[PDB]
């Protein structure tokens, strides 16, 4: 039966998928996260990822809560609320830099939460200061 | 002598999940719903949504215009897609208490998120 | 719709169920686990629990691997491969002593795993020496 | 800089789970399968079972009498009930390696356990 086989394959892809955040660094309104693939699946279906950021924007010198979903794009010049990645396929053991275009520059020394979800389900949460 | 509740050895297949949920003000809650399965989920407007402090969840009506009610940016969810669910509340949330949101699609899939 | 309502109730009962092991103590073939209810659900459906023990039995002075499921009984003096608890209902915040009748006394200073699963799903695993 | 994979805030409804699984010898594996939902699960003999070292699972046939094959103490599972699955293997298990067992019921529910 074929639902049985589809679910079999998917659940083992979920078991074997793992990602972690090596480093995070900010420049202007662009956030650069260095993602490392610690699983045994290839990651490439970035349209099906999630990238969610909760941070404190600097709007007219007022520190203002911001929560947003960012969508993937291959566009090399991404708009705010978009992100891109400098590899076509992130293989087990590899790293890649994910570039996220925030709508405002972060207010200095404010905390932030970055959630990165693979297309299979397993995710990573990073909490820190921007 | 070492004991821990549940385990990382015991897992099941995930087809639907809330990637993240949190309050965006004292009156509003955001949850991002993520279809990680292999088939489209449809008629999301007929979902059931509960929200409340841990142990005191309350039903929340769809699109009523009068709090407490919820909305969703699209009424179907394809494999890989995400939709945004917003709950509008009638009394503010306390800062020193954990809250849970829960969603039950028409097909019965039940997912929750605690913040 | 009622599948939705049933699934709602059950999943929040799983969210609110949590147990932990205060202490383990052995005498003869009798294992005493002091179980603590850290959730907000009452626990009483002991027929629907699981109690699994993996330990090294002392069979004729030979240390022999043993893995078994134990079934519940209300009998306070249970047979081997049975367990009981000294309350009919373990309320949130309370403790109770679970007594498991092993089929042989443990071989001295051998390690064991005790798995106790509530009827709702959430469980607790204890690993130690007997 | 504080990073965590997954989260304990994100949960879904469990209806079926492997409470515990481990090898009982070099060539035999035991798994205890537990129905924690509210509906009977039937025709367990038509399940598919995969077993192997992590990443290299192999399908395993029901009751074939010839290794690798599996058996089950009953082929229905009422709410609250447990059945015991035994896998009989044709080659010994290595001592320094993680193994995964996975079960897919006819209705499609998928559960796994790693030991
Ligand atoms: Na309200
Ligand atoms: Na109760
Ligand atoms: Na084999």
């Amino acid at each position: 039966n074929q639902a049985q086989e589809l679910n079999h394959e998917l659940e083992l892809e979920q078991l074997e998928t793992k990602i972690t955040v090596s480093s995070v660094s900010l420049t202007g309104s662009t956030l650069n996260v260095v993602l490392e693939n610690n699983g045994s699946t290839n990651l490439y279906d970035f349209q099906g990822f999630s990238v969610i950021v909760q941070y404190y924007a600097n709007i007219s010198n007022i520190s203002t809560f911001n929560l947003s979903l960012y969508n993937y794009t291959k566009n090399s010049n991404p708009s705010p609320y978009y992100w891109t990645i400098n590899t076509p396929l992130l293989a087990p053991g590899s790293q890649a830099t994910l570039t996220i275009i925030l709508p405002y520059p972060p207010y200095p020394n404010t905390q932030a939460t970055v959630v990165i979800v693979t297309n299979y389900g397993p995710s990573v949460i990073w909490r820190g200061s921007l | 002598m070492s004991s821990y509740s549940i385990q990382q050895s015991q897992k099941m297949l995930t087809q639907l999940q809330i990637d993240y949920a949190t309050n965006t003000s004292s009156n509003t809650v955001v949850a991002y719903l993520h279809n990680v399965g292999e088939t489209t989920i449809s008629y999301l407007q007929n979902s059931v949504v509960y929200f409340g402090p841990n142990g005191q969840l309350q039903p929340v009506g769809y699109n009523s215009g009068s709090s407490p009610y919820w909305t969703v940016t699209s009424n179907s969810l394809q494999p890989g897609s995400k939709v945004k669910i917003i709950i509008y509340l009638s009394s503010p949330l306390s800062s020193n208490q954990y809250y849970t949101i829960q969603i039950v699609t028409p097909n019965g899939y039940t997912v929750s998120y605690m913040f």
